[PDB]
RNA sequence: CGGGAAACCAAAGUCUUUGGGUUCCGGGGGGAGUAUGGUUGCAAAGCUGAAACUUAAAGGAAUUGACGGAAGGGCACCACCAGGAGUGGAGCCUGCGGCUUAAUUUGACUCAACACGGGAAACCUCACCCGGCCCGGACACGGACAGGAUUGACAGAUUGAUAGCUCUUUCUCGAUUCCGUGGGUGGUGGUGCAUGGCCGUUCUUAGUUGGUGGAGCGAUUUGUCUGGUUAAUUCCGAUAACGAACGAGACUCUGGCAUGCUAACUAGUUACGCGACCGGUCGGCGUAACUUCUUAGAGGGACAAGUGGCGUUCAGCCACCCGAGAUUGAGCAAUAACAGGUCUGUGAUGCCCUUAGAUGUCCGGGGCUGCACGGCGCUACACUGACUGGCUCAGCGUGUGCCUACCCUACGCCGGCAGGCGCGGGUAACCCGUUGAACCCCAUUCGUGAUGGGGAUCGGGGAUUGCAAUUAUUCCCCAUGAACGAGGAAUUCCCAGUAAGUGCGGGUCAUAAGCUUGCGUUGAUUAAGUCCCUGCCCUUUGUACACACCGCCCGU
RNA sequence: CUUUAAAUCCUUUAACGAGGAUCCAUUGGAGGGCAAGUCUGGUGCCAGCAGCCGCGGUAAUUCCAGCUCCAAUAGCGUAUAU
């Protein structure tokens, strides 16, 4: 999880399910930053994986779950428009001289 | 801090081994 | 479902019986005074049988079997 | 103020900073306010009042959840109302009403078992029940020969269509063993309460959670709410909360909408070259402009440059006066859960068996079929209905050889026809095909409708690309006759081309669908409803419940 | 020798007396309270442990044993009274 976060992904849930401790099965997983579940955007917003790590006791299940960011290839930066998601682009705004007299050359 | 511990106490905090895993916790 | 339940039929039967043998030597022609074999049987012209099979006579079915087919002249 | 476990108390405060005076009284729960003694009383009984024994808790306050034949709001045809079609009754296909030559139920506390394991088993089906030639030990090391003994269409003596499984008969490839260090004979055999994964259900409802801050000793709470009020924790708002996160919505696919596709031999076509006829067979070379249908195939916008009313004039709701469009249907679908299902989907896997017709080859016959429409798909006692005098039609999606022979079929003949033969087209908008998805005047043709709303189905040119068609792909079709006007004990349906007819495809498919999954000609004046059933959600409230009302528990 | 009525026991002096210095430390326990193993084998709600809570129903940290550890230590456990 600590790795996904320093990728630069926007949240990342995992869980791993089986025998950890015990006779009985736990479920356990870890959620940080956001994740969608719904809809449409978890196809081209969210990638999923699921593995089995087999163990003296049994098999452990892997699922692993990924938010993207915004721009292909991991966000390199605004380029030519291919909208996906909701975003507030604020640039700058216009600053203007507080000198009474305009600019000479 | 040792993790192993708390694991299996979280797992099932009041279990056979509880005391012992929450005895092991405190210090 | 259950099992097959085919242990405790046919009662009194046994198996067909085949005879234990060490050597495969009367099974040929073998009245030489000897055991020897002669020019005198003709071979057949055909690529199909093994040149080390000859042939045999049995007072029963045929020296053969895996084609099921009588080789005598009859 | 202070106190208290808190609820609460201006006393229940001035208490580890413990002392104003004084009376009564309790010492874990039961036994038990019982026995016994004393005393009082007419009596009932009253006062005083144990112990043996038994027990790890009983109890107080508060918190969360669950429950309530508690209240207040809201929602749902897996709920009801109003209806339609329905149902072990007047046919067809399988899932229990009853079982010991097994005959069927391996998943069920339902509605989350049961036409479900895509499970239509004549393939060898979970073999199933049965005179079934087998070895499927061909994992290297206890005996191990140099033949484990590895066929038969076969004349009552070899008593089944290619099982010498009655009798020292018995053979054209033929040397080929029964096992100690590791899920091995076949890995469909367990444990799905050891598990993963994938599903189902709670979940069709709108719910869920931190961080900082506030309250409380604390569990916990606020945020997540009085209200208005949306399909909705949807949004206005109020506000010890402020900011956020998942779900909902947005999103995607899909539907009786386009006069641009500098667009098309499949689809007609501005000026060519055909052309009787009152600028056409130039779609029969091919209009480089096309395009209107078709390609729903690629680029688009238009519920508010709106109106009226209700509402705090906000969020919104109900009707409509420049006007194509004013709730299409599905997919995805959260936190926390289930001892829900699957080890018989799995080279996805924990924990195992040992020794002869081993679950894998051989089973002519056969497994639910020993079954009476109060589990899907069926009968309208009738001009809304008829057999083409009416169709230039409204309309999902498959189809051949790469493993692998087994695909879709037009057209002729055998023909007045199942089925057979032959050249032919098709890797598919190119062939089946303009797919035979209703016949609207309906050229046999309806008066008191047993009798077109069956014909309560076995006889007939002749009956299959597949061993087995015996309850089953056989196949093209033929007078009224068991029902009679929608047939109630009770039920895992349904509201704008839905219900319900009909049919056509696809998965299964050597043969096959009265199964399932999709597709076609079909509406509204609707009921623009409710919480009385069955359920769910929120708030308040009560609880001796927490294994959570299928609870706890009392007494004979 | 010394001791002391005689003795003994200490003390004192000799001789011998230690390598597995075999001249061999035990009693309780190991889930918590409370110190110290969810190591291995067996048993399988049995046998038992357990002052209390609890453990044991076929991977028992709790029983029966092996090993390991730790509490006191020539002492330690138990019952009862206080």
């Amino acid at each position: 999880l600590r790795f996904i976060m320093e990728s630069g992904a926007k949240g990342c849930e995992v869980v791993v399910s089986g025998k950890l401790r015990g006779q009985r099965a736990k479920s356990m997983k870890f959620v940080d930053g956001l994740m969608i579940h719904s809809g449409d955007p978890v196809n081209y917003y969210v990638d999923t994986a699921v593995r089995h790590v087999l163990l003296r006791q049994g098999v452990l299940g892997i699922k692993v779950k990924i938010m993207l960011p915004w721009d292909p290839t991991g966000k390199i930066g605004p380029k030519k428009p291919l909208p996906d998601h909701v975003s507030i682009v604020e640039p700058k705004d216009e600053i203007l001289p507080t000198t009474p007299i305009s600019e000479q050359k | 801090f040792p993790y192993e511990v708390s694991d299996a106490l979280q797992d099932d905090p009041k279990g056979k081994y509880s005391k012992k895993l929450l005895n092991k916790l405190v210090g | 479902k259950k099992r097959k339940k085919k242990s405790y039929t046919t009662p009194k039967k046994n198996k067909h019986k085949r005879k234990k043998v060490k050597l495969a030597v009367l099974k040929y022609y073998k009245v030489d005074e000897n055991g020897k074999i002669s020019r005198l049987r003709r071979e057949c012209p055909s690529d199909e049988c093994g040149a080390g099979v000859f042939m045999a006579s049995h007072f029963d079915r045929h020296y053969c079997g895996k084609c099921c087919l009588t080789y005598c002249f009859n």
